[PDB]
């Protein structure tokens, strides 16, 4: 699987180290 | 030119807002400024 002009994006609550320890 | 800060910065024309740090991607001699996928300035060269 594969600057700002206001928009933004927010970082998951659960990272990816997280979601694989899940 | 103040790079590293936050700065209202205006090359020739381009006359945008930004902060500016030294780049490690290399132009093309007569290629002037840059630009991304979205239309959105990312590199400039100063004229000086």
């Amino acid at each position: 699987v594969t600057k700002f002009n206001g928009l933004t994006v927010l970082p998951p609550l659960l990272t990816d180290e997280m979601i694989a320890q899940y | 030119l103040v790079k590293n800060k936050c700065v209202n910065f205006n090359f020739n024309g381009l006359t945008g807002t930004g902060v500016l740090t030294e780049s490690n991607k290399k132009f093309l001699p007569f290629q002037q400024f840059g630009r991304d996928i979205a239309d959105t300035t990312d590199a400039v060269r100063d004229p000086q």
